[PDB]
């Protein structure tokens, strides 16, 4: 999420931003800091787990040809979900 | 005569934009009277012809 | 020349430095529909060069 | 083995002719290009700014290294009699923008990493 | 003999009036020139080889039409004014002696690619 | 194309062409903008077998030159044959 | 010559380019080093090169030969040889309908015969093998720098030279001209390692060392 | 389904002009001179 | 695929600048002879090389 | 085959030298010249009224950088670097490192508008139609530093053109 350091600039969803005492805050008077305000890490954390009743399952991102290449996650383990290198969707497997 | 519709089609342009009024603002802001079908309007007000 | 830099345009997505042909064949193939609008514009172009 | 073709000068001592020859066009050039380029030196810097350059050079032995020394500078002559060089092209000898770099090894040390 | 051609098409190339006797005489030059290289040098058999054949043609075929078929250098004034080009080669072989062995070889691997 | 009939004739007397046949303006004749998806065809190599790649390997069949003459009665030859000379176009030979 | 990817050979003309190749190195054995055809089927002539003025005049002018059209001259710098430079010319016959190349070499420092005496297209290319490379052509009309700027130091297509050279330009106020200063990049050029550690093509292999 | 490509129609496309058409106009040189003529004798009558 | 195609080169008579553009002109022409050809003799397939 | 151009021998017959007698006194050939450009002013002409009216484009072209997201607002970069690698001008620096929840993603990614050359390589070379070149073309600066885009400014052009970008690789990815 956006937040603002003590000074008051906007911290990126990069973790950036001046120190109190940095001559390049000089840059932004009269102007803005650009931040885009939806970040990623939030968005994709808010997306539900998707229960599947086989040991593998496969992610192409969505749409096809419009996604990404097809990868193949295993669900075996039960601690954790199996998450998607490419896109962050989690799996997890039914009743293990 | 086709030369009347010519006329004709040009005064019929002053009333596609709704009067003197709405034809001037047009010629001034746009440099163009031609009237169009108004096929919508965005949120921003913008009207595409 | 603009209406031809549109042939350009709808092929590679540049007007003028399309980086179209390439080694092995072309980039792309030919979006439906534009050899039709090449023929349309071939159709009248010798009027043009006559004009000249 | 040690016989080469040469370019123009078969020897150091005809080589230095080739030197002197260009030396004299270069000195008699001068007061021209400091008028037609208005250029807001002296003669005498000009003058002292071609000493420089071809002291520069004053320890080459190879005839050959000579002949093309005499060659690029025949070239520049040329460039500067015609006018073909803009009044930048001439102070580009004389770097008036360039702020002096340090030559003592202290001055140096405070400045950077460089040698 | 047929009807004299009124251009060659190639600009700066005038007609021949005389495009057969025109051609007796270079090529007779050709091989008078030919004697003066040594009998062995290849560019002399080759190239007396080749003259003697176009001699030939010129000899027997009065028609110029028919003769341009046989020899197949384009227009006959182009046949001239290639037999003047071997004429001055041939005039300048002699002087350049290139029959004599190779002055001298490369280094080890000046035509090794890739390095 | 929304040119009057008296127009029309004037630029046409005046060019000496019938202009309106070939109009340099485009108008609905031209495709539309929204097309079909395409479904666009496979080269000769997309097969399940005999499409081993060593038999279709261009770069690995080229080869280094093949010297002639090294340092390290015979009949005249040219370059190639002389080339064979153009013939006068029948569509239109004088301009 | 049927599989479509395969780009297909002319053995006709590569028997042809052979045979000629003999033949200009039999008439010209004093200045011939090297003859070859690749594999596509482009001649190429390796001469000493004091060769330069009689091998092109016989190219030229010998009435099997007619490469009456110099389509290019170029030089190629190669550090690891005695002689870094390679003078290349393109010849094109209109008579045979035939390419040939002719190839010498030079240094730093040996000077290479003018061929505008052959060739008036040559007056330039060599200019810019001059401009560009440093090499020198005796008895060359008028040879001087041709792509590079006024005063420019250097040879900019040296395989040794930087990419980015040694000085730029700017508009100095105070001196109310532009001026030359020693090169400064806000972002230096990113160096990539694309080689890959594998051999591509074992028909290249050279001999161990 | 089945391929579609870019291709042109089933019969191919009509003839495309390309050949010079300067068409001929005006009257011969005789009748322009004879007009500029009496139009001279009507200006100096 | 030139050797595929029907055209005629334009040859000047004078060497001049107004044969040099009668030659560009007649060219111009030849294109459009060219384009028909190549609009009516494109076939299916690929358009790169099938070797990744 | 071959033509002439310039190769005609004119009519001797005093009817054609009359013809050209009056072309050279009456200035024929120059008249009909004039009748030409006569034409042309009772033509339509060929302007548009921009900013009113723009000229047209397709789906491929090539404008403005912007950086798309999947569906649920994750970022399509992974950090790969094959549009760094491809890049004929150089105009594209990244850094990345694992994000707090150890995805591939980046923590820089520039793009000099001033090196880059309009060419598509880079979204021809992505792997996950991350950067794209949209349709927005007309996005002049009045100032240098503005051409210099960092992530923040590609994301909020992919947020804000996405609209018109999924349209436009909806229209063209089955020619890709
Ligand atoms: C010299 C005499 C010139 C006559 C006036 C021009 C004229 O009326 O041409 C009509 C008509 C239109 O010609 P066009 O090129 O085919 O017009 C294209 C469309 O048909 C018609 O084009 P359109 O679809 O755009 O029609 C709408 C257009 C049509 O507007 C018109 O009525 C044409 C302008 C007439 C005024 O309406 C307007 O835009 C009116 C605003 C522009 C008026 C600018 C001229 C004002 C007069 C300036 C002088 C003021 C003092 O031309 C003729 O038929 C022959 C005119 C010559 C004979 C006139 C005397 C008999
Ligand atoms: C029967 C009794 C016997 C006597 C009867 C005689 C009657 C006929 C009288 C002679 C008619 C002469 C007509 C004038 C000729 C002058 C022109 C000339 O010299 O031609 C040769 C000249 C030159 O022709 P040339 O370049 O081909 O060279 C001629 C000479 N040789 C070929 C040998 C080199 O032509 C021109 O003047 C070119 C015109 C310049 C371009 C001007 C733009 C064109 C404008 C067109 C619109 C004009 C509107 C004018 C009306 C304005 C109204 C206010
Ligand atoms: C604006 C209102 C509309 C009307 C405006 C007037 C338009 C007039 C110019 C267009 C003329 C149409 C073009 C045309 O037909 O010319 C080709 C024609 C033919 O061109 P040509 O060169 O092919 O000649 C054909 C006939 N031979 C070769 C035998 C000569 O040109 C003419 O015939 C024009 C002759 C008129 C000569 C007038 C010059 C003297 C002027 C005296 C003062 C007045
Ligand atoms: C020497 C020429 C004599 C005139 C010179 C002086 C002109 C007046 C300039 C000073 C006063 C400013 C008037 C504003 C400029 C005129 C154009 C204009 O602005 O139009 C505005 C008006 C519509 O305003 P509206 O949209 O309702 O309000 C905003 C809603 N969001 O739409 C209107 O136009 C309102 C109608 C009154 C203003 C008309 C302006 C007339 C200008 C001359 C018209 C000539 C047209 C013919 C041209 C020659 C053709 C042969
Ligand atoms: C001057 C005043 C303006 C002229 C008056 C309007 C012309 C009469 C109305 C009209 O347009 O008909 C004229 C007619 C043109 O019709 P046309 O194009 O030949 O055939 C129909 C093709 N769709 O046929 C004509 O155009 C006759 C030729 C025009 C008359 C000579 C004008 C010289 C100027
Ligand atoms: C500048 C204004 C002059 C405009 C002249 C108009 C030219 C013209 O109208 O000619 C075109 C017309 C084409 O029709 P057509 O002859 O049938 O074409 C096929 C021929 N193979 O053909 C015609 O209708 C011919 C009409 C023009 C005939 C020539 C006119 C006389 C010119 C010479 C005299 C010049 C001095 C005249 C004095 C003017 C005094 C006001
Ligand atoms: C018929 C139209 C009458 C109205 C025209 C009014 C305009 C006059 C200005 C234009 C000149 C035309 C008048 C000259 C006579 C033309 C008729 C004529 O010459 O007879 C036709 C006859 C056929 O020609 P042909 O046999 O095919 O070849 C020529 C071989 N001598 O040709 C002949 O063989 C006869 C011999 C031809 C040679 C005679 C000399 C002609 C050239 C002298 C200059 C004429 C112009 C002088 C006036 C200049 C001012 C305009
Ligand atoms: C102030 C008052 C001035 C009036 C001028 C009167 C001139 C009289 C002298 C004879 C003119 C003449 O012979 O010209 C009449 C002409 C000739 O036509 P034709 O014989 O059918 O054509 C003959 C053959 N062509 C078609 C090849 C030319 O016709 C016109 O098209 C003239 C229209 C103007
Ligand atoms: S469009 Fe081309 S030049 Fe521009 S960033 Fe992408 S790859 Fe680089
Ligand atoms: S934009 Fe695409 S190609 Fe570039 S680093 Fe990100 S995932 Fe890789
Ligand atoms: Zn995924």
């Amino acid at each position: 999420g956006v937040r603002t350091s003590p000074t008051g600039e906007k911290v990126t969803h990069t973790g950036q931003v001046y120190d109190d005492g940095d001559y390049r805050k000089v840059r932004f008077v009269g102007r803005q800091k650009e931040v885009n305000e939806n970040f990623a890490i939030d968005l994709i954390a808010e997306q539900p787990v998707s229960q599947v009743g086989s040991r593998v399952i496969s992610c192409d991102g969505g749409g096809g040809a419009l996604g990404h290449p097809r990868v193949y996650i295993n669900l075996d383990k039960e601690t954790k979900t199996g998450t998607c290198g490419y896109c962050g969707l989690q799996f997890r497997q039914q009743h293990h | 005569m086709e030369l009347l519709q010519v006329l004709k089609r040009g005064l019929q342009q002053v009333s596609g934009h709704g009067g003197l009024r709405g034809y001037l603002r047009v010629l001034f802001r746009a440099n163009d009277v031609r009237v169009g079908t108004l096929v919508g309007e965005d949120k921003y007000g913008n009207k595409y012809y | 020349r603009e209406k031809m830099f549109e042939f350009y345009e709808r092929v590679s997505g540049a007007r003028m430095h399309a980086a179209y042909v390439r080694p092995g064949g072309v980039h792309q193939d030919l979006p439906l529909g534009l050899m039709d609008d090449i023929y349309e514009f071939s159709k009248n172009f010798s009027l043009r060069i006559d004009e000249l | 083995s040690t016989s080469v073709k040469p370019i123009f000068s078969r020897d150091m001592n005809e080589a230095k002719r080739r030197v002197r020859e260009l030396y004299r066009a270069w000195y008699r050039e001068v007061p021209n290009t400091v008028h037609l380029f208005q250029l807001d030196i002296s003669v005498k810097q000009g003058r002292d700014k071609v000493r420089e350059m071809f002291k520069k050079n004053a320890h080459i032995t190879d005839p050959r290294v000579v002949d093309l020394l005499v060659i690029k500078g025949k070239m520049e002559l040329e460039e500067t009699i015609k006018v073909w060089k803009q009044r930048t092209h001439v102070m580009r000898f004389f770097h008036e923008t360039e702020a002096p770099r340090p030559k003592d090894f202290l001055s140096k040390f405070y400045v950077g990493h460089d040698p | 003999a047929g009807l004299l051609k009124k251009t060659t098409g190639l600009v700066g190339l005038a007609v021949c009036e005389t495009p057969h006797e025109r051609l007796k005489i270079l090529y007779t030059k050709i091989l008078d020139v030919l004697g003066h290289i040594p009998k062995n040098a290849a560019y002399r058999k080759y190239t007396e080889q080749i003259t003697n054949e176009k001699l030939s043609m010129v000899k027997a075929e009065p028609d110029v039409k028919k003769l341009e078929e046989r020899l197949q250098g384009g227009q006959i004034e182009e046949v001239i004014l290639q037999a003047e080009n071997e004429l001055s080669l041939a005039r300048k072989m002699i002087q350049w002696k290139p029959w004599e062995p190779l002055v001298e070889e490369p280094p080890a691997s000046q035509w090794k690619w890739p390095i | 194309a929304s040119a009057t009939r008296f127009i029309q004739w004037l630029r046409n007397w005046a060019s000496g062409r019938d202009l309106q046949a070939k109009l340099q303006l485009r108008y609905q004749e031209i495709s539309k903008r929204t097309q079909p998806p395409p479904k666009l065809p496979v080269g000769p190599s997309h097969k399940l077998s005999n499409n081993y790649y060593c038999t279709r390997d261009g770069r690995r069949e080229a080869m280094p030159p093949s010297i002639v003459m090294s340092s390290q009665e015979k009949k005249a030859v040219s370059p190639a044959p002389p080339i064979k000379r153009w013939e006068l176009s029948q569509d239109e030979p004088y301009l | 010559d049927t599989r479509p990817t395969v780009r297909p050979r002319n053995d006709v003309a590569h028997k042809q380019l052979s045979a000629f190749g003999e033949y200009v190195a039999e008439i010209l054995p004093k200045y011939v080093q090297q003859v070859q055809v690749s594999c596509f089927n482009e001649l190429e002539i390796c001469i000493h090169p004091d060769g330069v003025i009689p091998v092109l005049t016989f190219l030229r002018d010998h009435s099997n030969a007619q490469f009456k059209s110099l389509a290019d001259l170029t030089a190629v710098d190669i550090p690891t040889r005695q002689n870094r430079f390679e003078i290349v010319y393109n010849l094109l016959s209109l008579r045979f309908n035939s390419r040939i190349r002719v190839k010498t070499y030079t240094d730093e420092l040996t000077p290479i015969e003018s061929s505008v005496p052959v060739y008036k297209a040559a007056n330039w290319y060599e200019r810019e093998i001059w401009d560009m490379f440093g090499v020198f052509f005796a008895n060359h009309p008028d040879l001087r720098r041709i792509l590079t700027d006024y005063g420019f130091e250097g040879h900019p297509f040296r395989k040794d030279f930087p990419l980015s050279g040694y000085v730029e330009l700017r508009y100095d106020d105070e001196v109310k001209r532009v001026v030359a200063e020693p090169v400064e990049l806000a972002q230096e050029f990113r160096k990539f390692d694309l080689n890959s550690p594998w051999e591509a093509f074992p028909a290249y292999r050279q001999p161990p060392e | 389904s089945k391929v579609k490509q870019d291709m042109p129609p089933v019969g191919g496309y009509g003839p495309i002009d390309y050949k010079r058409n300067l068409p001929r106009r005006g009257l011969s040189g005789y009748s322009m001179f004879a007009v500029g003529i009496g139009a001279l004798l009507f200006g100096y009558w | 695929v030139y050797d595929q195609v029907e055209f005629d080169v334009p040859i000047g008579s004078r060497g001049d600048c107004y044969d040099r553009y009668l030659c560009r002109v007649e060219e111009m022409r030849q294109s459009i002879r060219i384009i028909s050809q190549c609009l009516n003799k494109m076939p299916p397939g690929e358009i790169k090389v099938d070797d990744a | 085959t071959y033509k002439y151009v310039n190769l005609r021998e004119p009519s001797m017959d005093m009817k054609s030298v009359t013809d050209r007698a009056a072309q050279t006194l009456l200035w024929t050939e120059l008249i009909r010249g004039l009748g030409m450009t006569l034409s042309y002013l009772f033509r339509e002409p060929a302007t548009i009224n921009y900013p009113f009216e723009k000229g047209p484009l397709s789906p491929r072209f090539r404008g403005e950088h912007a950086l798309r997201r999947y569906p649920s607002g994750e970022e399509r970069c992974i950090a790969c670097k094959l549009c760094e690698a491809v890049c004929p001008a150089q105009a594209i620096t990244i850094e990345a490192e694992p994000r707090a929840d150890g995805s591939r993603r980046t923590t820089r990614y520039d793009i000099d508008m001033t090196k880059c050359i309009y060419c598509g390589f880079c979204q021809e070379a992505c792997p996950v139609d991350a950067i794209v070149e949209g349709p927005n073309f007309e996005f002049s600066t009045e100032t240098h530093e503005e051409l210099l885009y960092n992530k923040e400014k590609l994301l909020n052009n992919g947020d804000k053109w996405e609209a018109e970008i999924a349209a436009n690789i909806q229209a063209d990815y089955l020619y890709r």
